[PDB]
């Protein structure tokens, strides 16, 4: 993770 | 000063500077429809930062992830849930009608990677000079709280001409402009  | 914002239907947007500044995060959601498709000065603009990143020195890709609809959402968070649960999933992955990728307006850069010092220097690239092709960083360093999103270096979003100013406050959207951010419901 990280797209929000 | 604070402008309240407005219902347009499918969107809400709050009055900028220059332009009309489309809102949407998790106290802002989109309508399941919203299918603009990516939109054309951000794309112009977009490609021009990418060449200058590339001629820079950086390992950056040609294609990137730009617009995503409600149905490709609907199928990107469940499995981001999937692999991290649903607590950590909402901390980097909007659920379907609240992400900013369906405007059309916000777009991921790709590095290909990976020497980690490179990454940062591209990172640090972005919020030096994002602001010069109208794009911002929306979710910086320590403000997960007004966005509801952690820190995320690659995730640009159009906002225009006001982009330096906004760079140079080293606030959020939500602060910026002063509408609401934070958690759903
Ligand atoms: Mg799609
Ligand atoms: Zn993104
Ligand atoms: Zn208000
Ligand atoms: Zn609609």
């Amino acid at each position: 993770a990280x797209k929000x | 000063s604070h402008m309240e914002v407005v219902n347009k239907g499918d969107y809400y947007s709050i009055q900028g500077k220059y332009d009309e500044i489309i809102v949407a995060n998790k106290h802002y959601p989109l309508s399941k429809d919203y299918n603009p498709g990516e939109n054309p000065t951000a794309k112009a603009e977009l490609v021009k930062l990418i060449k200058a990143m590339q001629e820079a020195g950086f390992p950056i890709s040609d294609h990137y992830s730009g617009f995503r609809s409600y149905e490709t959402q609907t199928k990107l968070y469940q499995d981001y849930v999937n692999q991290d649960g649903k607590e950590a999933a909402d901390r980097y992955s909007a659920r379907p009608g609240y992400s900013e990728h369906q405007t059309g307006l916000a777009f991921d850069v790709i590095g290909t990677d990976g020497d980690l010092v490179t990454e940062e220097k591209a990172a640090q690239w972005l919020l030096d000079h994002a602001a010069d092709y109208g794009f911002v960083v929306r979710y910086l360093k320590g403000k997960e709280k007004e966005t509801g999103y952690m820190a995320e270096e690659w995730h640009l979003r159009y906002v225009g001409k006001e982009a330096k100013e906004i760079a140079e406050s080293g606030l959020s959207l939500e602060e910026y402009y002063g509408f609401e951010g934070g958690d759903y419901v």
